[PDB]
């Protein structure tokens, strides 16, 4: 497939709150920007003094990669993305067990 | 007995079958493999040793259809995912697969089925009614 | 002419040297037989010679 | 007694009949065995011993989806998840799988009845009346 | 020629030899059958002689 | 079918606010992220100190197993949710009476 | 004895195997290449030498169909994305692909059998009762 | 040998072709050349020089298909953007480009096949027993 190279960085924020964040590696998985043949709305604060924009999107990898929540993702643009949450779909079809060999990641925009 | 051996499979799908997952492949190559000499018409002694290339394709094919599309869907669909597949073969080959296999049969598949009507035929009668006259040589 | 179509092709195995004609037996009481159903078998007709 | 035995079912499915389904699985393999008995013609004393190969793969094949498709549906939608199956054979075999289990009849399936316009035939009539005149040997 | 299309191949299992020609017999009471109702049975013309 | 074995965690809360979640035992059934060709979306509190999501999901599991509502489940994978209200079409068929044989739980992700 | 080299292939689908990537590529190639010899009704000694360009563009062709598409889909969707294919061949090659193959038998892929009615056949009958009276030459 | 040169296909595409891609247009175009000299039964020595100009039409707009649409989709979407692309050719040509270059057959494409009955033939049989009496010229 097409792909994408992407850079993890996994940590864990210690009791203080001090995240320790690392390159982890690599990871190649699909951006999809809207869940159909629409896109998602960039949203702002409308209280911060600046001009950050937050997005929302999704993220299709192969079925046992090495990605995880809380795991911070960069592309090859720039473009800094937060895996929130668990894997999605990351089961065999329930009548069958077939499998579609790709899980979906939420990903929300940081930059 | 199978046409095929499981390394070949693997190699083709791949996958490396592990505990349960070797029995399910070994039993459906088998199946094909019988399906495949009963439709070619050739019992094939030393099952991995003499068996032709196409035929180990034909085979092969057959084996990884059966195992990864058991059940003959048309559509699967998980969520955002979706598969469409084509229509499966009405048994275990498709046509063109099974013109390979039938390369075997001699005319063009040509059968014949000699009939009768149920007379048994006598032809050394009118020659039993004979007596030797002459010398005798 | 006895002509057959929509038979096996492909087949007596990339068809040899030194006979290998087994002469399919059509004699009076035999029956032709094709398992494809869209097989056909049929003849051409040939000249009259009375002209 | 059915032509396959219910470890090779199992091996086929990767599953392990249990309780209530190991009786349900022995009565559709015994009845898929019924089934290609009749249709085969060939009534085997030992069902699992001398069973041809191709024939327990058609009934393992009939009973696999007898067991997994029971009510014969097209479609089953479960929320986010689909599946959409091809057309089910008439019966309980393909025509592929019954042209497998025809094998064994003879003349290509080709069957003939006799007819008879209902009289006896005397042959020995004309033949009553007679004497026999001379030596008598 | 009697000429049969859409019969059930692949049977006598695998043809032998040692006899094995059972010799279907179709004399003229016999009426000729097969459960496929795709076959097709017919025959091929022959030559006149004639010319 | 391919199903999935949980965890379930049964008890009451008494009067004085004491949770008392032993474990009732296990339960089989099949996770829906979503109502259909989507996902559900991962929520965050925004004034909580940390990085935990919410998400709401589906439990697709047969009529009349031994699950109920306030009996948190937990997953191979170590997610732990939380059974919010009543099983949902664990009913026959009105014009018939034919039985799916499954009740679909509505899940919260409590991690 | 691929009819194909694999940097043909790696060169067509501008990609490059690695590790278990290139063992099923290879053995796709052997099989197209087994069904192509088979079709063709040529067996090449020398499988990439001297094979015609034709049949390594058929054979590379259905290799590729083979390993992009090897569970002949129909339509596939992830999320916003979805693709449709036409529908597969029958076998490994289309129509026009098997009249390519086919360029190698003659008489346009006529072919006869000869038949016989069983007859041996004694042409020396009724010349075997001759005595040669004469000088003798 | 391609039948015709890569900087017209770069032209009809409007692009430029790099490393991993001019190989695979070269391989594509010669791929296509090869297809074209087997339909028309014309083997161009001199591949880029005495070609005819619907010849090369021919060739770079099948090099063009297969390379813009190698996989043979009928659609394809990818969120707010869609595509329905015709029904693919059966080969690499539609039958308007096959009979272009189908032009260069003889006699509007009849081809006649040469029967024999088997016999050898001796035309100088029954002048084989011929005694020269007379002066000889």
């Amino acid at each position: 497939m097409n792909d994408e190279t992407l850079t993890v960085y996994r940590g864990a924020t210690d009791n203080k709150g001090n995240p320790n964040k690392q390159v982890h590696g690599t990871v190649k998985g699909v951006f999809a920007w809207g869940p159909g043949t629409s896109t998602n709305k960039f949203g702002r604060d409308r209280n911060f003094k600046g001009e950050s924009s937050s997005l929302t999107a999704e993220l299709y990898v192969k079925r046992g990669a090495d990605l995880k929540a809380r795991d911070r993702i960069r592309r090859a643009n720039g473009e800094e993305y937060s895996v929130v949450g668990h894997a999605a779909w990351d089961q065999g079809h329930p009548f069958d067990g077939f499998d579609f060999g790709y899980m979906v990641f939420q990903v929300e925009a940081v930059n | 007995a199978g046409l095929a051996t499981i390394d070949e499979l693997q190699t083709l799908m791949s996958t490396v079958f592990e505990d349960d997952a070797l029995e399910q492949a070994q039993l459906v190559l088998d199946i094909v493999s019988s399906w495949a000499r009963v439709v070619s018409g050739q019992m094939w002694p030393d099952a991995p040793a003499n068996v032709p290339d196409d035929v180990r394709a034909v085979v092969l094919q057959a084996s990884r259809r059966e195992l990864k599309n058991p059940d003959r869907v048309i559509s699967r669909q998980m969520g955002p995912f979706n598969v469409q597949y084509s229509q499966p073969p009405d048994g275990f080959f498709y046509p063109a697969e099974l013109a390979i296999l039938k390369r075997f049969k001699r005319s063009g598949g040509l059968m014949t089925v000699s009939t009768s009507r149920g007379e048994e035929g006598r032809p050394w009668a009118g020659k039993t009614a004979y007596i030797r006259y002459g010398d005798g040589l | 002419v006895k002509v057959a179509t929509g038979i096996d092709d492909l087949s007596e195995d990339a068809t040899p040297e030194e006979q290998q004609r087994a002469k399919l037996i059509l004699a009076q009481d035999d029956i032709l037989m094709h398992g494809n159903h869209e097989a056909k078998f049929y003849t051409l007709p040939e000249t009259s010679l009375d002209g």
